[PDB]
């Protein structure tokens, strides 16, 4: 009798889910075609042993990806009326797009974003990325051996900022809590009188005649409708604060990664390299 | 000429290919008609906007035909079918029902109109950078190095035409980061040292155009004992021959 | 599970009558609701084909009443081709179905584009020798349709006996008629922001000499 309230909610949530698939496809699937590094590695002293995928591993996650995966009732919710659909791109595919981006970025420079993926030695490329921040090329080669060590040791420390410190991954871990916070607040609403004489329909159905049950049941329905709209509205809003985060990541992945960006304090803090 | 000069190719590329370039662009507009002449899914985004808004009203209008728990769905009916004192209890159920059906419509618009304020602000940004100048933000105005753009109106929207520069046949060649002449190194002023295997040349990074390694397009620093990949070669000088001409 | 000598009615998470003992005897049973899921129909163009496949969501194929159980559910009505093509109708977890050649609905694993390596060497450079000027389009929404709704007519169909009751609810109408008016003003501001960036109107000269570039 309450009209098409359900159709609206099941349309809104479906729109949200489709938007999530579009989001996860926007950030990563910017490269048309999958690359891979050659079996030999001669990048000029620059050791990428931790970011490039490790074949001796069930999935193709590299070391840092494994660390991040480690740094972050499940089924009682399912029983009432809920569910969870699986993402379209599984972890293996997502961890494969990324490998292509690292594979292209080191052997192609940037020209694998504009047209066809050209080939350039790594030590040549850093000459033409210094040349974009006002220092000549002679600074690089005359300090090549030192520079490699400065960067290789830099990756040494970035493990320890993630190996033991767990508050580094604050932003994502805050996302999961909020969503799981909603469901529990939603589920416990199923145990409130809302003004009725009980909180179980089977109870009130098996405890009163037909003519007098409707008045009690009405109070429950209007109560639960209000408890469901209020959950949907949050998602409509909260999912619109993440559409503004992917659109900020898709922008960085198209400027920071696929080229050199001169927007001050966009890609880093200081003059940007890669 | 001064828009090529903004994506790392010299001006001489344009005039020495002017007649060809015009045809490449003129024929490009030839195809853009056919991508719109028969294919109708191109204008997907705007057509999706209109459906959603007209979707709301119909869902809103049909709500006017629901009992909401009352004994009818027409006020004139219940007004002409019951006395004054007993009509208020029935009418109450209708009003609270319709209020809820109207707020829920307003809230969508408040939200949905805030997902378009973030689209105009993304168009006003492109119209101020893509159109009114040349933009170097990679994959902002086009896909490839950007040249220029053209706004075109459309019902509740705007359509751009991102003209773009994209490379073609790529030829592999042997390189070297530097060249050592007399101990002193030699770096390109702007270009890459390149060789076909026989002789060495310096070219810009986006159009094969070999040149001789003169002392004008080269600048030196230090001796050739610290760089890697250094190669042995001569460096021609143009300030010698005119002296010998005397 | 173990119940102390004075325990039935294990809620056990929030409010659900989970594992419960019994009368007539003493046995600690358990309760789980019967399997549930939302069916969905995957169909190509109605003119192209009338054959449809069905995707029962999140259920073992052994309790459905040429199946292929996927991570999302139990897809019935499609042949699992090993072949890998582009996604056409996304299913989930990496399965995308399509209508391919007789003619039927197939399902497979997504292919993230093609594959190639790169000929990276210590001393090798690639330089293009030609160009292709190309034209692309991107098509951005700007404004909705400026609308408005007067409450006291939609709610009360011109019944004074209804308006009298409606006034008691405070200023609900004022809020809505303010919000929608704000929306409309914002739409005018939007459509004025994108285009009116040039102060003064120009026009091309009657003769056209742009160097061979036809803008007809
Ligand atoms: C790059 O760094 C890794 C360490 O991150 C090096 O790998 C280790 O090398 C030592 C010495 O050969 C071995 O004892 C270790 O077992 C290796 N494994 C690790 C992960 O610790 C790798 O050799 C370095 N490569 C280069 C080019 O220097
Ligand atoms: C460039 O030429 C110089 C001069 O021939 C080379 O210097 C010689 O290096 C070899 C060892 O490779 C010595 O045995 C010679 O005695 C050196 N000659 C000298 C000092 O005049 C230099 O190695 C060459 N470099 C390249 C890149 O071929
Ligand atoms: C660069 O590409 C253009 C367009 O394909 C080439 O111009 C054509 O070349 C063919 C011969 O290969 C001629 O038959 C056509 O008449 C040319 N005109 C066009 C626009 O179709 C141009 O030759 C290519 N240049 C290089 C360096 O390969
Ligand atoms: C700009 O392009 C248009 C469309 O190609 C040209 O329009 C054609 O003009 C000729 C007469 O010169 C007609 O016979 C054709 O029917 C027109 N359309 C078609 C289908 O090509 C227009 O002339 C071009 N302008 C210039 C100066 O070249
Ligand atoms: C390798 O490069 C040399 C560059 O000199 C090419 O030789 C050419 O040299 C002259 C132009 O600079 C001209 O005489 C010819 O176009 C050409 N051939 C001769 C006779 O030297 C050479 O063709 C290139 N190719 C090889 C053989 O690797
Ligand atoms: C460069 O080498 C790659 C890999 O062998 C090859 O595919 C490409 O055609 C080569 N380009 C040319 C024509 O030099
Ligand atoms: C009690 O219940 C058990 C199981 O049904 C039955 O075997 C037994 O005879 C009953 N005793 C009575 C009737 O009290
Ligand atoms: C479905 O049920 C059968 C029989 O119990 C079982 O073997 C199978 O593992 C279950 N799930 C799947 C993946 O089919
Ligand atoms: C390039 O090739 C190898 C390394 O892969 C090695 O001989 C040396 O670093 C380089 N040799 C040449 C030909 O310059
Ligand atoms: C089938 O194709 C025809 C012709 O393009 C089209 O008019 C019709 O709407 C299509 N129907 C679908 C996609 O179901
Ligand atoms: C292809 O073979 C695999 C087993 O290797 C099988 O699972 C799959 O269904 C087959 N697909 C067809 C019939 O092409």
């Amino acid at each position: 009798q309450y009209g098409s309230f359900c159709t609206q909610l099941n349309r809104a949530l479906t729109g949200i889910a489709v938007e999530q698939d579009k989001n996860t496809q926007e950030v990563f699937a910017q490269v048309k075609q999958i690359y891979k590094t050659p079996p030999i590695k001669d990048f000029g002293g620059f050791n990428f042993s931790q970011i490039l995928p490790d074949p001796s591993k069930p999935s193709k996650r590299s070391f840092i990806e494994d660390l991040l995966f480690n740094k972050v009732l499940i089924c009682a919710q399912k029983f009432n009326g809920l569910n969870v659909l699986p993402p379209l791109l599984t972890d293996e595919m997502i961890a494969q797009y990324t490998s292509a981006l690292l594979a292209g970025t080191i052997t192609s420079g940037w020209t694998f974003g504009a047209g066809a993926a050209l080939q350039i030695p790594f030590a040549m490329q850093m000459a033409y990325r210094f040349n974009g921040i006002g220092v000549t090329q002679n600074v690089l080669y005359e300090n090549q051996k030192l520079i490699a060590n400065q960067f290789n040791s830099a990756i040494g420390k970035i493990q320890d900022s993630l190996s033991s410190t767990a508050s580094a991954l604050g932003k994502l871990q805050d996302v999961v809590n909020q969503n799981a916070q909603a469901l529990n607040t939603l589920v416990k609403q199923l145990s409130s009188n809302f003004g009725a004489i009980s909180s179980v329909l089977n109870d009130i159905l098996a405890r009163l005649d037909k003519v007098e049950a409707e008045v009690q049941i009405d109070r429950l329905i209007t109560g639960r409708l209000q408890s469901l709209q209020t959950y949907v509205t949050q998602q409509l809003i909260r999912a619109a604060e993440i559409r503004a985060s992917a659109n900020l990541a898709a922008t960085k992945m198209s400027e920071c990664v696929l080229g050199q960006s001169k927007r001050v304090d966009f890609c880093g803090k200081g003059y940007h390299l890669m | 000429a001064y828009r090529f000069n903004g994506i790392g190719v010299t001006q001489n590329v344009l005039y020495e290919n002017q007649k060809l370039i015009a045809n490449q662009f003129n024929s490009a507009i030839g195809k853009i008609q056919d991508s719109l002449s028969s294919t109708a899914s191109a204008l997907g985004k705007l057509q999706d906007v209109v459906n959603q808004n007209a979707q709301a009203l119909n869902t809103l209008v049909k709500q006017l035909s629901s009992n909401f728990g009352a004994i009818s769905s027409v006020l004139n009916d219940i007004l002409a079918r019951l006395d004054k004192v007993e009509a208020e209890v029935q009418i109450d159920r209708l009003i609270t029902g319709r209020l809820q059906s109207l707020q829920t419509y307003v809230t969508q618009q408040l939200i949905r109109a805030a997902e378009i304020r973030a689209s105009a602000n993304l168009a006003a940004t492109k119209m101020s950078e893509c159109v009114l100048g040349q933009s170097k933000r990679v994959d902002f105005c086009g896909k490839g190095y950007h040249l220029m753009s053209f706004p075109q109106s459309a019902p509740h929207g705007v359509v751009f035409l991102h003209v773009t520069y994209v490379p073609a046949q790529e030829k592999n060649f042997t390189t070297a980061p530097a060249i050592c002449h007399d101990g002193k190194a030699h770096f390109p002023r702007e270009g890459v040292f390149v060789s076909n295997g026989t002789h060495w040349f310096v070219t810009q990074r986006n159009f094969y155009e070999p040149q001789i390694i003169t002392t004008h397009n080269t600048f030196v620093s230090g001796n050739c004992d610290v760089v890697i990949g250094i190669v042995n070669n001569t460096v021609y000088d143009p300030l010698q021959p005119e002296l010998d001409s005397f | 599970k173990k119940f102390l000598p004075f325990q039935q009615f294990g809620r056990d998470i929030d409010d659900t009558t989970d594992a419960v003992r019994d009368p007539q005897t003493l046995e600690i049973l358990d309760i789980t609701p019967c399997s549930f899921g939302g069916v969905s129909v995957i169909t190509p163009g109605t003119n192209t084909s009338n054959q449809v496949a069905v995707l029962y969501q999140g259920v073992n194929c052994t309790e459905v009443p040429n199946v292929f159980q996927t991570r999302a559910g139990c897809l019935i009505g499609a042949e699992h081709v090993n072949n890998s093509y582009e996604c056409d109708i996304p299913i989930g977890a990496g399965i995308c179905a399509s209508y391919q050649t007789s003619q039927s609905i197939i399902a497979y694993t997504m292919s993230l584009g093609a594959e190639n390596s790169v000929a990276y060497s210590n001393n090798s450079i690639a330089i293009p020798i030609n160009f292709t000027i190309s034209v692309t389009t991107e098509i951005l929404p700007v404004s909705m349709t400026k609308t408005s709704v007067d409450c006291t007519m939609y709610i009360c169909g011109d019944s004074t006996e209804c308006s009298n009751l409606l006034l008691q609810y405070g200023s609900f109408c004022t809020q809505l008629n303010r919000a929608l008016t704000g929306i409309a003003v914002e739409q005018d501001k939007n459509t004025q922001e994108v285009f009116a960036q040039v102060k003064q109107i120009y026009k091309t000269p009657p003769i056209k000499d742009f160097g061979g570039f036809n803008f007809s």
